[PDB]
């Protein structure tokens, strides 16, 4: 079945349909708590 | 265009960006009712910007020093466009941000300390607020905590997880995919981009490559796997919008205000822009306010 993971950096556009208005935007490059594994 | 091409001078690789273009671009707007000649030219700009008060409030005020003689007609032709009158103000004395932080709330962003000098003459202010539910709200019960890959570094993040029917496709120049989360309104909605290279996908970003977007994704059964998320960010646009082609409007020999001001003494010295976006389980909730001096 069709799988979107964001789990990298992505991109978010918040827009308004009617007129095509991009109302806000970001980048997601990171989180908060970093992690090691073996 | 203006609005969404400056995001590529404030993206940031090893950061969380958000901005609003919209934000950016009101303001710009109303900073154009003031500029005559190349000043105003320069700030290319559409004259009416889009307002939709069910799927998001907007609001526009101007603060001019007053010292500042202003023509009558420009606060003629200010508050018959925008349904709102030129509030004077002084800018020397100390609760001038009470005054203006009291003022937009009723109808406060007190994080503009930053933007106002001592010889500020004027301020122009964008407010861009938004608070909506998903169409198909995620379980948080079903939240996990989960890896995300930035390059060599992971960290643990706050995952969201739902299976919902969806407008999605893959595409290229690098590999990607955009996928549509509509909010309970359907006015407004969440493109979601997840590539192999996200730089790639920022030097490219135009309302072109948007709409071509929204052409391209066809509806599907997905599993979408998205983090919480919450970033706050304080943006410095002088420099982009220079890039960007706006330039007479910090230039004092330069910049032409005269339909604002016989003075010809008013000039732009900083656009700063605070966001907030905040998305859960439950919904969006994103904040944007541009002030210009």
């Amino acid at each position: 079945l069709t799988a979107i993971v964001a789990n990298k950096p992505f991109m978010f556009l918040i827009y308004h349909k009617p007129t095509t208005t991009v109302l806000f935007m970001g980048t997601i490059t990171k989180g908060e708590k970093v992690i090691y594994d073996t | 265009d203006i609005g969404l091409w400056t995001f590529r001078y404030v993206y940031n690789e090893s950061d969380n960006v958000v901005f609003s273009p919209y934000g950016l671009t009101s303001a710009l707007s109303v900073l154009r009712i003031a500029a005559g000649g190349n000043t105003k030219r320069e700030i290319d700009v559409p004259e009416s910007v889009v307002e939709d008060s069910d799927a998001f409030l907007a609001l526009r005020e101007l603060f001019v020093d007053a010292s500042v003689p202003l023509r009558p007609e420009f606060t003629a032709e200010f508050s018959s466009r925008f349904n709102t009158s030129v509030q004077r103000v002084t800018f020397n004395s100390e609760n001038v941000k009470d005054v203006i932080n009291s003022y937009v709330k009723d109808k406060v962003p007190r994080v503009l300390d930053a933007s106002l000098d001592r010889d500020t003459k004027m301020l122009l202010l964008s407010s861009v607020r938004m608070k909506t539910s998903w169409r198909h709200v995620f379980d948080p019960s079903f939240t996990t905590d989960q890896p995300f890959y930035s390059g060599n570094v992971t960290y643990k993040v706050r995952m969201m997880n739902k299976i919902d029917t969806l407008k999605t496709e893959t595409f290229t120049l690098v590999g990607y995919s955009v996928t549509e989360l509509p909010y309970k309104r359907r006015q407004t909605a969440m493109l979601l981009v997840v590539p192999d290279d996200l730089g790639e996908i920022v030097r490219a970003l135009d309302l072109s490559l948007v709409r071509f977007w929204i052409r391209n994704m066809r509806k599907d059964v997905c599993q979408v796997v998205m983090p919480k998320f919450s970033v706050e960010s304080v943006l410095d646009l002088r420099d982009a919008l220079q890039r960007l082609g706006v330039r007479d409007a910090f230039d004092p020999s330069r910049a032409d205000f005269g339909q604002a001001s016989p003075s010809n003494d008013l000039y732009v010295t900083k656009v700063l822009q605070t966001s907030k976006i905040e998305a859960d389980e439950r919904g969006t909730t994103a904040s944007s306010d541009t002030a210009i001096t």
